[PDB]
């Protein structure tokens, strides 16, 4: 896995602000849109997400390209516990 | 160096840089209207994008 | 599995014991001492230091080569 | 004074200020960033002793010792698989720097009274 | 001072009767109108193959599209028509307000 740690803390915090992340399936594009504030290529962040599918605290959907990562709770106390943050900050997607 | 060595191939024209927007293949592509298809996904998904056979 | 052509490795830093060390020196009082040399550019940071080859210093990033 | 060092520690490792280990000690160093380290003491230490004391006293840092090293990297993590408990496997540190961004604390002001004094 | 709008259609008789109820409206509000311009249909020409291999007889399908646009000119005040605009909606048609 070689991937800095700051990339694995922004990627979480991506997914703490919004709760599914949308990704486009082709390793010949490391100018990423979605996270266009950091340079960060496509491929080391589909291994760390294919990484946490066989952990096990997220779900995954396909769509032609596109894979969506549905967190599930205790997959969230696992995030919040992985930033060492309080849970007093609900998720966006979760406040209505 | 295999970031530099990566994109040793540049992808501006041919059909390597094109492909499909549904399954994700380099045969038979429609660049009728910029649809980007194949022939086949294109004859199951032309009967959801608004469309009557008539002559 | 295996090819009938031989192998060539790659770079695997292997066990080596007391090697930062080497770029403090023991000295008689309390005076910091330096045996290699440093950036004296910013693009590569101050904790960053050269190598000691036979004749030039490398940069760990920049790789601005002097030599003698 | 060993408790609160210990929660600064913690607090440290939570908020990922500290820089643990002994090169990017010297690059903290050579940034003047040493404020608060935990020093080593009676080891047995071939030719150490004398370049740790060096580190220690190079530019206004604290005179804080520990007896031993093989528990100082306890705290920090260096080999702390199985989070629950204690792991299988475990190497000891030698010297720890930290940068309490998080610096007010409840005991800190008892903590730098104690030193300054 | 002059304005227009223009109402393209996938279906005929929505188009039809639209554009008949809009100028029902502009001649309840009972002003000077030039009226509805039928410009032409476009007969979309896709042609593929069924097969998705080759073996036999070579077999076509010719599909085919049906797109129906309209413009109308109109010289009532803008907000009227913004306000008869924001009504009777319906899902298929963007709308447009040409300005020149
Ligand atoms: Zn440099």
């Amino acid at each position: 896995m070689l991937m800095p740690k700051k990339n694995r803390i922004a990627i979480y915090e991506l997914l703490f602000k919004e709760g599914v992340m949308v990704a486009k399936k082709d390793v010949h594009m490391p100018k990423h849109p979605e996270l266009a504030d950091k340079n960060v290529p496509n491929l080391h962040v589909m291994k760390a997400m294919q990484s946490l599918k066989s952990r096990g605290y997220v779900k995954e959907q396909f769509a032609w390209r596109h894979f969506y990562w549905y967190l599930t709770n205790e997959g969230i106390q696992y995030l919040r516990d992985y930033l060492h943050l309080p849970p007093e900050i609900v998720p966006a997607t979760l406040r209505r | 160096g295999h970031q530099q060595l990566y994109w040793s191939h540049p992808r501006k024209f041919g059909q390597g840089s094109r492909s499909c927007r549904v399954c994700s293949n380099r045969h038979g592509l429609i660049r009728k209207y910029g649809l980007n298809m194949c022939r086949q996904c294109f004859r199951q998904y032309a009967k959801d994008i608004g469309f009557i056979k008539l002559d | 599995k295996s090819y009938t052509t031989p192998k060539k490795n790659k770079h695997k830093r292997k066990k080596v014991k007391l090697a930062v060390l080497k770029y403090y020196k023991v000295d008689e009082n309390g005076k910091i001492s330096r045996l290699r040399r440093e950036c004296p550019s910013d693009e590569c940071g101050a904790g960053v230091f050269m190598a000691s080859h036979f004749d030039r210093h490398y940069c760990g990033k920049c790789c601005l080569t002097y030599c003698f | 004074v060993n408790t609160a060092l210990q929660e600064v520690l913690k607090t440290a490792l939570i908020h990922d200020g500290l820089a643990r280990g002994i090169r990017e000690a010297a690059k903290a160093l050579d940034k003047r960033q040493a404020h608060l380290c935990v020093l080593a003491s009676n080891c047995d230490e071939p030719m150490y002793v004398k370049l740790v004391e060096a580190l220690c006293a190079e530019h206004q840092i604290n005179l804080i010792k520990v007896d031993d090293n093989k528990k100082l990297g306890e705290w920090v993590g260096l080999c702390k698989i199985d989070r629950e408990g204690k792991p299988r496997k475990v190497v000891g540190c030698s010297c720890v720097v930290v940068k309490d961004y998080g610096k007010e604390s409840q005991a800190k002001d008892v903590i730098e009274e104690y030193f300054k004094c | 001072h002059r304005i227009r709008i223009t109402l393209t259609s996938r279906n005929v008789k929505s188009l039809e009767k639209v554009c008949a109820d809009l100028i029902r409206g502009a001649k309840e509000k009972n002003l000077k109108v030039k009226g509805p311009v039928r410009m032409p249909t476009k007969t979309l020409r896709i042609t593929t193959r069924k097969t998705p291999c080759g073996e036999g007889s070579k077999t076509w399908d010719r599909f085919q599209m049906r797109i129906h646009k309209r413009l109308i000119d109109l010289h009532s005040p803008s907000e009227i028509v913004k306000q008869i605009t924001s009504i009777s909606i319906e899902p298929g048609v963007e709308v447009e307000v040409t300005i020149a």
